[PDB]
């Protein structure tokens, strides 16, 4: 890799620098670096990797969706014809989406996963798994859709496993870890009435948590649990 | 849309 | 290049997805193949390629001025010594931003301004090249910013003697170009009296020639004014 | 920092 010959500490320096500059493709390709240092991570690490990946994915699947529906809107009845330009470059930006997922999954598979034992970093690792499965399912059609999906199901669940296990119903990491699974029931499994359960049952258990917690604590779990609300109220 | 995560937890 | 096979009616549309998308340096990408296949460009072609090289420098030019804010914090006195990362990243920064103003540089030069004879889009591209040597000089240092200077007032001069012959006081390309040329005077050759008198002048001429224009004609003249204007308001 | 044009023009 390109970032073979730069040191660990100096790869998440420059990852830090590129987030202030909102350089998030630099962002990423240093923590990539950084991972495949072959360290585990530490949990300010284990964030800046998920932010960095997490803007690059986004702003891939924004493009998509705008792609994706003027493709659409070209296959209404009554559209003019013109040409494979608008199906060529929805496929361009696909496949860089799909490539992006497809390195995060594996730095994820190799080895990050594995030598993960703490309910901290291996929850964190395997939300992130399911969310990465879930933008390939956004995007999926024709035969592995279903496994796709199937994918992104199982690394949720393994992870809600671990979290109801390991983790107070405010922990925040378990939190967004619900919050997403509940998104992956609602628009991706065609599952409504699950995701809304889920969101309630999360809400109303972290709710019960919440006298436990300092003031700083309090303050980053009802942030998760406003956008559980947030979900609730459009779904209902 | 529905509302995802923030990319950064603690 | 990679835009080579590709047809110049077919890169124009996706120029056009590109920007509907907000993916502003395959929009750049595909107007550099365009510009390339060595016919001339319409009005609205000229102005896809400066939309796609404004945006991905602009996105360029934001992130030197974070690392270089920062590098500049790191050498006070008494800040701590972090390494060299601030400047190497800032470096890795100002030479990608640096590859685009030549690449812009390069396709004005081989063949868009020597083929451009009518004043709307000479006076367009000697603009651009005088704005990318204004982009280049933001970042130069040493031994040959001095000839960087020079070389953007020469083309803005170009630009300016052309228009003030050959266009209205009221043409928004003229109006854009004195904006930069005193923005130019203003901000990189210290020599903000000559940017005020600029901006005054042509607010002016053109505020007298509002009443030759249709109502759609006056809203794009106006707009740009309202820039000189403010302009003057922050230097006076 | 100063106002310098849009890059679409007509
Ligand atoms: N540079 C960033 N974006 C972040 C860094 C960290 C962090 C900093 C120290 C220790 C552990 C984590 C975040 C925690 C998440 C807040 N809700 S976010
Ligand atoms: N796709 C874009 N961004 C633009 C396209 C055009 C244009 C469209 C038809 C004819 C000539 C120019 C612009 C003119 C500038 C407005 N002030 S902007």
């Amino acid at each position: 890799g390109a970032m073979g010959s730069m040191e660990r500490a100096s790869l998440i320096q420059k990852a830090k620098l590129a987030e202030q500059a909102e350089r998030y493709e630099d962002m990423a390709a240093f923590m990539k670096g950084a991972v495949e240092k072959g360290e585990e991570l530490s949990c300010e690490e284990r964030n800046l990797l998920s932010v960095a990946y997490k803007n690059v994915v986004g702003g891939q699947r924004a493009a998509w969706r705008v792609l994706s529906s003027i493709e659409q809107k070209s296959n209404e009845e009554g559209s003019e014809e013109k040409g494979p330009e608008v199906r060529e470059y929805r496929e361009k930006v696909e496949t860089e989406l799909q490539g992006v997922c497809d390195t995060v999954l594996g730095l994820l598979d190799s080895h990050l996963i594995k030598e993960a034992g703490d309910a901290e970093s291996r929850v964190f690792y395997l939300k992130m798994k399911g969310d990465y499965y879930r933008y390939l399912a956004e995007v999926a059609t024709g035969d592995d859709k279903k496994r796709i999906i199937d994918s992104a199901r199982s690394a949720y669940q393994e992870a809600m496993d671990i979290s109801k296990k390991e983790m107070p119903p405010t922990n925040p990491i378990r939190l967004g870890l619900a919050l997403n699974f509940s998104v992956f029931h609602y628009e991706i499994a065609n599952s409504p009435e699950e995701a809304i359960s889920l969101a309630k049952t999360t809400f109303d258990e972290a709710m019960a948590d919440l006298h436990t917690l300092s003031e700083d604590s309090y303050k980053d779990s009802t942030l998760i649990m406003q956008l559980l609300r947030d979900n609730l109220t459009l779904w209902t | 849309r529905s509302h995802s995560s923030p990319a950064s937890l603690q």
